[PDB]
């Protein structure tokens, strides 16, 4: 009893029933064990990290610091109870400059406290073969200090209320830092520099101008691709594209208090009236990827409230 | 067409077989080439 | 109870397949 | 179609069924070896847990 | 016959070859073997 | 396709058998290369672990 | 007959020659043997 | 095709025998000179280390 | 005949060509050997 | 063809012949060139150290 | 006959000019001779 005779009572009609059937079940039997395989074997992503100084950086595989080095540091604690010759840090307890200075000092370069001070006395300011390392991390804290009051500050609080520190830089690196890395100059020239030379709250300006032409296209497309990379969110993060001298968004008005952050860093800190001499920083000019590291908050950015005050974005 | 369902069949599983290694070494769970 | 519902709705899908296809192959 | 049995006549040519012969014969050994190599892969790390 | 054997061959070929440049290029970037100074 | 065995006459020509003939042996030789050179790699670094 | 022999001739001599400027080309660039500067 | 072989003949042409017998005979000198070559490169800095 | 003697002839002078021009540039941008100041 | 050897009559056209002598003789005089000029470059400056 | 006499020379003259201006130009733009300011 069968109305389609050519489908159902011929052999090849009959076995083309059989044949989808077994199609469609060899489909969806396909699809099915390859997205379990994927999804049991597939480790769940990483949870986000959450410490609590910092916004992405973790500095708590402290196996960089000496036995030694952890011990002497409780024993002058015990011993001498508020600092002795402090410059910078003037508001806090031996106690809280001590555990500043292992969280978030040694925490962001990731090295002993013999990288910068004898362990015998942490005080003492040139007794040592590394007290050059020492006077250079002063220098940084005053540095920090000032970017952190002079453009951090200006930022507003939707932002958060994030603070630049060490690891907000070194990322747990002391020496070797490296900003413009090759991972992040992929479709730049890799001779290529972020120009911090211009004004820049209107050196990158480019539309309608009439007087540059697509060289000056150009360096504004590195610039702004630079921007990119280091801040993965891409292009419309700061621009809303059918007109980029708009200013939308309001990251874009952040980003010019950050171009004019970094110029401030290279001018100041990178080569004062030349890298060679009376320069910190060893005349590695800045890069938004030097901290930002492909998000729009740096990872070793420290959490409000979180660096001392003298430190803070507000002292 | 018995030649179809071959050709289909045979690169179904070939391409199947390259992501399941593709997805389990990408993986990092199994020890599989320093892993 | 949900393994339990999809186990038997698949079970009545291949039952149901048996039946009907034991119709048009006879 | 000689060598095809009547049941598969309508379906097989006579080249086609040793094709057909083969391809099976592969399938078969391409499974027993795919079965080795999950209990293979079991016994060293278990994907389930 | 269902297949051309020239056209079997090709195809054979043709895979084998690309999937011994395949497994080579991912053996050699795994750094799991030191070969070519790794 | 005299030289062909009647059971693979409906698949392979004269000619085709031979170079089916010369493609099967060097697959032959290139498996046991292959399998000394996975013995050989295996000793040196395994890559299971 | 399956393949001219032609074509075979072309294919293989191909195949070698960009299977030698490959080899060639990742040795080199390996760094691993100091050939050229490296 | 009376210098082919009459395994071959259904194969190779006349002319394309001795362009056949060339090629093998390049491909060999080939393959001697590159075991030649590999030897010398082990020798100088051995690559599996 | 398999091969046309032109052909051969256009495929090989090609080639070589070809070939000691790349060789040329590779040791040329090498820096190896100090030859037009290298 | 009287010109070629009966070995390669199959192959080479009486043309054929003398222009491919001129391809021997001028690859074999490159070939000359090419091993005085990697003796010369190695005496000054060693690629393979 | 295999090779037009044309065409020989066409291929042949080509190659050489072809080959002069680009032996010209690597000479000029490596800077080793100070010619036209170096
Ligand atoms: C390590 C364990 C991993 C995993 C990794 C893999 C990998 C890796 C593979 C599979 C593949 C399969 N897995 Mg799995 N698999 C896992 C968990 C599972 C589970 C389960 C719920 O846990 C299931 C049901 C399956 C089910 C399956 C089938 C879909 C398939 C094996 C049989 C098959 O049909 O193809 C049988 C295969 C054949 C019939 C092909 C035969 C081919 C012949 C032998 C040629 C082989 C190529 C040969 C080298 C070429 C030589 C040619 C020369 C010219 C001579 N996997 C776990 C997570 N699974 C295999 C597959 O093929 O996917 C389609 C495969 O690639
Ligand atoms: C890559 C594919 C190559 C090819 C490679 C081979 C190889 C290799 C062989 C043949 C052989 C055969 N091929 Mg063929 N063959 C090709 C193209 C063709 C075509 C085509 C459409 O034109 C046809 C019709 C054939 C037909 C045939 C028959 C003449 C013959 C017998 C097969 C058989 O009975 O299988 C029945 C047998 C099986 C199906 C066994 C299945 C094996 C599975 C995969 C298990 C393998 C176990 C493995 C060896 C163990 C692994 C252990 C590891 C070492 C750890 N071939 C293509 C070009 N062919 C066989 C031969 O002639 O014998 C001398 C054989 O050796
Ligand atoms: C070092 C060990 C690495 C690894 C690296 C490689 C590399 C590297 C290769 C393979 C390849 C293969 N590996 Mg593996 N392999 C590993 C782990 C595994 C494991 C396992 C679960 O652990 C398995 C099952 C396999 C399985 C395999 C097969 C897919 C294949 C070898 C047999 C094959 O079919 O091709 C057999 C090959 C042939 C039949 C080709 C024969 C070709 C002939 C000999 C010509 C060779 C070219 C010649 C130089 C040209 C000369 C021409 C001149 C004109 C004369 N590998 C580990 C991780 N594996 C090989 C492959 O070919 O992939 C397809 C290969 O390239
Ligand atoms: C790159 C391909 C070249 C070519 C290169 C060769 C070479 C080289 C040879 C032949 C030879 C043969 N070729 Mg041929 N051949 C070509 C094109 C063709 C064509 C074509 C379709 O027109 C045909 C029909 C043939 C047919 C043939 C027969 C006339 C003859 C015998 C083969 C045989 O029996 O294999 C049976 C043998 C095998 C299949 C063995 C398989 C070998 C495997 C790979 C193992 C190798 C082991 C290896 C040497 C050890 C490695 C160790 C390392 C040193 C560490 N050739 C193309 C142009 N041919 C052979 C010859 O004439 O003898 C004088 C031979 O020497
Ligand atoms: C230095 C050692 C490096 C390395 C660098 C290279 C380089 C470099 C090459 C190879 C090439 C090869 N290597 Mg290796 N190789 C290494 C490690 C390995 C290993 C191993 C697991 O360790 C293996 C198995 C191989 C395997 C191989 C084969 C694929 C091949 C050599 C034989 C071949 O088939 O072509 C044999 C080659 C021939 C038959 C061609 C013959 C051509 C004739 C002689 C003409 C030559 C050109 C001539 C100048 C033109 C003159 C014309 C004028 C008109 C007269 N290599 C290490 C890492 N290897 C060679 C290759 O050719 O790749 C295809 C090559 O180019
Ligand atoms: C300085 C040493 C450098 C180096 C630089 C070069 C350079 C440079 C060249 C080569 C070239 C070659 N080198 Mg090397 N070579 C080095 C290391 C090596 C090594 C080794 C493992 O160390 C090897 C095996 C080779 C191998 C080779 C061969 C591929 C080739 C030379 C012979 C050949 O076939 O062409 C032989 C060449 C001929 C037969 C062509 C004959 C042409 C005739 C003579 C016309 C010449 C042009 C003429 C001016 C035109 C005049 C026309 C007017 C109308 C009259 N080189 C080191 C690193 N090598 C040469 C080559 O040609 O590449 C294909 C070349 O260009
Ligand atoms: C300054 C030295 C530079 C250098 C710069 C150049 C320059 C520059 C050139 C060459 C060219 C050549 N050099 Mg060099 N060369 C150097 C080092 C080398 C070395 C060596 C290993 O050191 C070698 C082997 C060579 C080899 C060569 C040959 C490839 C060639 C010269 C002969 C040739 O075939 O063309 C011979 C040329 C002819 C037969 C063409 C004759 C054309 C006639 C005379 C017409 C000329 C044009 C005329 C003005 C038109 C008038 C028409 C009016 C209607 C009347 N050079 C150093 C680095 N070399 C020349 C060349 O032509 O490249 C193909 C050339 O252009
Ligand atoms: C945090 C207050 C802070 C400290 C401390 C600090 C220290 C420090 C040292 C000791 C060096 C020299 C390391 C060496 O071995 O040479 C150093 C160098 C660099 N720093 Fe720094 N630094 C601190 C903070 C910051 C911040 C917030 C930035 C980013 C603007 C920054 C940047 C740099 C750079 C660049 C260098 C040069 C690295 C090099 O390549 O040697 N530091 N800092
Ligand atoms: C996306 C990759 C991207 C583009 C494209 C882009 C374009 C662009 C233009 C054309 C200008 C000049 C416009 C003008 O006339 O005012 C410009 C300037 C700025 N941009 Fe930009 N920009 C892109 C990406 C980004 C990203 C991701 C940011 C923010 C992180 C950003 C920011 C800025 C800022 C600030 C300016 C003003 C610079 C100036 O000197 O005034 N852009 N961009
Ligand atoms: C990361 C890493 C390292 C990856 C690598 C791992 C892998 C996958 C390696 C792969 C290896 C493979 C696949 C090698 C293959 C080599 C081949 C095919 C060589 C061919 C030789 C062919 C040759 C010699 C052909 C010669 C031709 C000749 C002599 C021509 C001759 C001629 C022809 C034909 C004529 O008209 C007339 C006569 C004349 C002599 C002029
Ligand atoms: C990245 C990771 C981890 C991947 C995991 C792995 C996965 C996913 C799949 C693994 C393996 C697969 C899919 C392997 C496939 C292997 C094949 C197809 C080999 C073919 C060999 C074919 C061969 C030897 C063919 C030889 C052909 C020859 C000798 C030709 C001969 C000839 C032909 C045919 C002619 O006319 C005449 C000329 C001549 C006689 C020379």
């Amino acid at each position: 009893p069968t109305l389609f005779p050519e489908i159902t009572n011929t052999v090849r009609g009959r076995f083309y029933i059989v044949a989808g059937i077994i199609s469609v079940v060899m489909a969806v039997a396909s699809i099915a064990i390859f997205w379990w395989i994927f999804y049991t074997i597939t480790p769940a992503p990483a949870p986000p990290l959450q410490n609590p100084i910092y916004v992405n950086y973790t500095q708590e595989p402290t196996d960089y610091i000496s036995a030694e080095s952890l011990a002497a540091m409780n024993a002058y604690i015990q011993a001498n109870p508020q600092p002795q010759a402090v410059q910078v840090l003037k508001g806090m307890t031996t106690a809280q400059i001590s555990a500043y200075m292992v969280a978030q000092v040694s925490g962001g370069l990731k090295v002993d406290c013999s990288y910068c001070h004898n362990i015998a006395n942490f005080a003492q300011q040139d007794g040592y073969p590394n007290a050059a390392k020492k006077v250079t991390a002063r220098k940084m804290m005053l540095m920090s200090a000032d970017l952190n009051q002079n453009y951090t500050a200006k930022l507003p609080a939707s932002v958060g209320g994030y603070q630049i520190t060490c690891a907000t830089c070194h990322n747990g690196k002391a020496a070797g830092l490296e900003p413009y890395p090759i991972e992040i100059m992929n479709t730049l020239p890799n001779d290529w520099r972020l120009p911090l030379e211009l004004d820049y709250p209107g050196g990158l300006v480019v539309t309608g101008r009439k007087d540059v032409s697509n060289h000056e296209v150009e360096q504004n497309q590195f610039a702004m691709y630079h921007m990119n990379v280091s801040m993965g969110q891409g292009c419309t993060f700061c621009h809303n594209a059918r007109y980029f001298p708009s200013y939308e968004i309001a990251q874009k008005n952040h980003s010019i208090i950050m171009l004019q952050m970094t110029k401030h860093i290279q001018e100041t800190y990178v080569a004062p009236g030349g890298r060679i001499a009376d320069g910190i920083m060893a005349g590695k000019s800045p890069s938004c990827w030097l901290c930002h590291q492909g998000a729009n908050i740096p990872p070793g950015a420290a959490k409000p409230g979180q660096v001392p005050a003298v430190l803070s974005s507000t002292p | 067409e018995f030649r179809t369902s071959v050709v289909v069949s045979t690169l179904l599983g070939l391409v199947m077989a390259l992501l399941i290694h593709f997805v389990v070494l990408s993986s990092g769970a199994f020890n599989w080439l320093r892993a | 109870m949900a393994p339990f519902l999809m186990a038997f709705f698949t079970i009545v899908l291949i039952v149901a397949t048996l039946y009907f296809l034991s119709m048009i192959m006879s | 179609n000689d060598l095809v049995p009547d049941q598969w006549k309508p379906l097989f040519n006579n080249a086609q069924w040793l094709v057909h012969d083969i391809v099976v014969k592969t399938i078969y050994g391409g499974l027993i070896i795919a079965v080795i190599a999950h209990v293979l892969c079991w016994a060293w790390t278990p994907w389930i847990r």
